[PDB]
RNA sequence: AUGGGGAAGCUCCGUUUCAAAGGCCUGAUGCAGGCCACCAUCGAAAGGGAAUCCGGUUAAGAUUCCGGAACCUGGA
RNA sequence: UGACAUUGUGAAGCUUUACUUAUUCAAUGAAGCGGAGCUGGAAUUCCACGUUCUAGCAUUCAAGGUCCCAUUCGGGGCUGAUCCGGGUU
């Protein structure tokens, strides 16, 4: 019996077996419910004069959005709450500290129609 | 009293060297098996200027004995080394300008440069421009060689210490007088912030031992003792003698 | 038991065997870390005297500090 | 054959890249491995005093085999066998109404340092075996001298792992036989007069002998070369 | 610019030759000449050494 | 920072060194198995840097919106 | 600067010299250290033991050789690259 041949003078830590956790108890009792579901991301519309102009002419809805939401969340939330495909989303942060999202729908849906469907003319 | 300028220069801060533009540390090859038994051949790719250094650096590509890689070593150019030259470094290398040889493998009177102080490091003696070391003699009994250093000092070092053949090149650099203060300004702009120097005798008495007084005079003997503590070592330190030499004083 | 023998022999720090053992163990302790887990006490008898019991949950650490 | 050529590579100093040789000698071993090896080296370089150097003497590969063969029959009861013995005794105490002599008198190797030392001191130990590689050697340095002064045969046996597999443990510094049966009395008698022959008889001469001082190979070769070319000077 | 080389075809980034987009044609010629000439010099030196070895 | 080493201690030196220091390609967490030995990280809204322009539009927006016309990156 | 401690082991006559394990210094990704052996030369001794006109090239556990199983289309061992001591120097 001869010792193992070593082609490198640098000794390295051998790659042993790494186990996966099997805890005796769950980390938390209950999984948290969806923290940012549709009714939390889409808060309320804005019906200022400029927003009204945008809905009437530009086919753009204007929504107040929680600051924790992004463009994908806003797109999916609009698609879920109001069954209309969105063409694009443009989000900004108002100086009073809340997200404002210009959601432009596809050409085959009317912003002026679904706005008064939601309730604000 | 206040911490004097020379005292302040050991803590670093603004007194560190300005090493942005330096090409790298000028060092020989590691004392590998190949170089310490026979010799290895490198090729001088390019000779470059090193900021803050008078002697041009030479970059020599060496094949790696134990791997494909090309170990590029930043030598110090010797007057005669040129691009495209083959540099033979090791014990079995022939004695031509630019070759690195252990000092036990060179005949007497040989001019070497960038001499290893002890076998194993990467060059210590005679690396400033125009400087060299003379192989005074050998001693195979204790494997040593005696050499003459640029400072006129005689030293004995293990015969396996290496050293490049020739002179460091860039010689006579101090012949030309810097006319303008700007020349010195740009010289020390890449060197450690040691310029301009204010005379201690012009300093206030708090800032320097020489300062103060109604006339700009030192006041006490300027030959400071070797054992004087830090902060008193301002002037001529451990001066055996002073004044102009007025004699041959050897060559 | 052997503990009387151990506690009497350890009192001979200048004996040849203990001198050799000390000269070896001090070198080991210098080589190892400043603070490191010692698997078992060097002097089990002294450990027992001070309160050690070779059971689970009793830990022995070895430490070196700068003298002077 | 017509297509495949022989091209012996030149592996000289400046020729082609050196092949992957065996660098096992130059491995930068971990700190613990280095401490292991250098501790053994230092312990064999320094002059080991006689009371430790006497542990360099162990049984040969025959006396050790014979002794362990003898002690194997006297391995103590395992946990399962003791439990079975307890079932037998539980039956006997209810039925036969007896505790002593309900089971045959046990005959097993006594072990444990604090037990064997007391047995040796009381001179009830017929034979004792000492592990040669205990980490605090102070635990058993005095054991051979105690054995010699108490007139009991001791053997500095090889390995505490063998003693552990004897006494159903992982390790055991010392294993002692104190009451052997008439069948194995002859075997133990032959074991002694040999064990004490190489250990107890030579005790007074190993007590005067130091050890260690075994230089490394690269220094022993140098010392040999210096002794030569100077012996003839 | 360095990143734009990723967006163009291989034709715009190489020349149809050994060391296409790395070394000049004259440098390629010089190194081919060097390779052949000093490999032949290696063979010649080996022949000379082999014939001198017998001069014992 | 870590490995380390100081310091009674708040913390200090140190930035790749007295360390058993990992992520990449796969065909499927071993892996067929291989690969590599580099060394945490922070550090510029004037340095390096993937790619957008025109016209129009508001009370206040804009190379961001609208109309038109392009390009980059990632991936199917 | 001196003494005490780390700090140990020897010789020769307060002195000299010696040893590596303590300790100290330096480098490398700890790559070739020490001893021995070949092979030629000089001559039991010593020496070398693959590379010098040239800004090329040198990588796939190496080709060859040899021995096995499977040969598959492949895999494996030795040699090539001397042996021993695991003291990295």
């Amino acid at each position: 019996k001869a010792l193992k041949v070593r082609t490198s003078a640098t000794f390295r830590l051998p790659k042993t077996l790494k186990l996966a956790r099997a805890p005796k108890y769950a980390s938390k009792a209950v999984p948290h419910y969806n923290r940012l579901d549709s009714y939390k991301v889409i808060e309320q519309p804005i019906t200022s004069e400029t927003a009204m102009k945008k809905v009437e002419d530009g086919n753009i809805l204007v929504f107040q959005v929680s600051m924790k939401a992004n463009k994908y969340q806003i797109k999916k939330a609009v698609k879920e709450l109001y069954e209309v495909d969105v063409l694009k989303v443009n989000t900004l942060v108002r100086p009073n500290g809340t997200k404002k999202a210009y959601v432009r729908l596809t050409a085959d849906y009317d912003a002026l129609d679904i706005a008064n469907r939601i309730g604000y003319i | 009293g206040r911490v004097i300028r020379n005292q302040r220069k050991g803590a670093g801060s603004i007194f560190t060297s300005h090493t942005r533009l330096r090409q790298g540390a000028a060092k020989l090859r590691t004392l590998d098996y190949a170089e310490r038994h026979g010799y290895i051949r490198g090729i001088v790719k390019q000779i470059v200027h090193d900021s803050g250094r008078g002697a041009p650096l030479a970059k020599v590509v060496f094949r790696d004995p134990y791997k494909y890689r090309l170990r590029e070593e930043i030598f110090i150019a010797n007057e005669g080394v040129h691009t495209g030259q083959f540099i033979y470094a090791g014990k079995k290398a022939s004695l031509n300008v630019g070759n690195v040889l252990p000092l036990g493998s060179v005949p007497e009177g040989t001019i070497v440069s960038n001499v290893e102080e002890k076998p194993g490091d990467r060059g210590a003696l005679a690396r400033a421009s125009g400087n060299y070391v003379i192989i005074i003699g050998h001693n195979p009994d204790e494997n040593k060689t005696r050499v003459r250093l640029p400072s006129g000092a005689k030293k004995v070092i293990s015969s396996d210490a290496r050293g490049v053949i020739g002179v460091i090149a860039g010689g006579g650099r101090v012949d030309k007088p810097l006319l303008k203060a700007g020349r010195a300004f740009h010289k020390y702009r890449l060197k450690r912030n040691s310029w301009p120097k204010t005379r201690g005798v012009a300093m206030n008495p708090v800032d320097h031992p020489h300062g103060g007084g109604n006339h700009q005079h030192i006041g006490k003997a300027s030959t400071i003792s070797r054992g004087a503590v830090s902060g008193q070592k301002a002037g001529l330190i451990a001066a055996r003698r002073t004044g102009l030499l007025r004699g041959s004083q050897k060559t | 038991g052997a503990y009387k023998y151990l506690e009497e022999l350890q009192r001979k720090k200048q004996s040849d065997v203990l001198r050799f053992l000390q000269r070896v163990r001090v070198w080991e302790y210098r080589q190892k870390n400043v603070i490191h887990r010692a698997a078992r006490p060097t002097r089990p008898d002294k450990a027992r005297r001070l309160g050690y019991k070779a059971k689970q949950g009793f830990v022995i650490y070895r430490v070196r500090v700068r003298r002077g | 054959n017509p297509l495949t050529h022989s091209t012996p590579k030149n592996f000289g100093i400046g020729q082609a890249v050196q092949p992957k040789r065996n660098l096992s000698r130059y491995v930068k071993w971990p700190e613990y491995v280095r401490v292991q090896r250098q501790k053994k080296i230092l312990s064999i370089r320094l002059k080991v005093p006689p009371t430790i150097a006497q542990f360099q003497y162990t049984l040969d590969r025959n006396t050790a085999a014979e002794t362990f063969k003898l002690f194997n029959k006297y391995r103590p009861e395992t946990a399962a066998e003791k439990k079975e013995r307890l079932t037998k005794e539980a039956a006997a105490v209810a039925e036969g109404k007896s505790k002593q002599d309900a089971s045959p008198k046990p005959y097993a190797v006594k072990y444990g340092l604090n037990h064997v030392v007391a047995l040796i001191e009381n001179k009830k130990a017929k034979l004792v075996l000492i592990a040669n590689d205990v980490d605090p050697i102070e635990l058993v340095v005095f054991l051979p001298a105690l054995c010699k002064k108490m007139g009991v045969p001791y053997a500095i046996v090889k390995g505490k792992a063998r003693l552990g597999t004897l006494v159903n443990q992982k390790t055991s510094a010392v294993a002692a036989l104190t009451e052997v049966r008439a069948e194995d009395e002859a075997a133990l008698a032959k074991l002694v007069s040999t064990i004490d022959a190489n250990f107890a008889d030579k005790y007074d001469e190993v007590k005067k002998h130091w050890g260690g001082g075994i230089l490394g190979n690269k220094a022993q070769a140098k010392m040999d070369k210096r002794a030569k070319n100077s012996d003839s000077a | 610019r360095p990143r734009q080389y990723a967006t163009v075809s291989k034709t715009h980034k190489t020349v149809s030759r050994a060391y296409g987009g790395s070394r000049c044609a004259n440098c390629v010629k010089e190194r081919i000449i060097r390779a052949f000439l000093i490999e032949e010099q290696k063979i010649v030196k080996k022949v000379v050494k082999e014939q001198t070895e017998a001069a014992k």
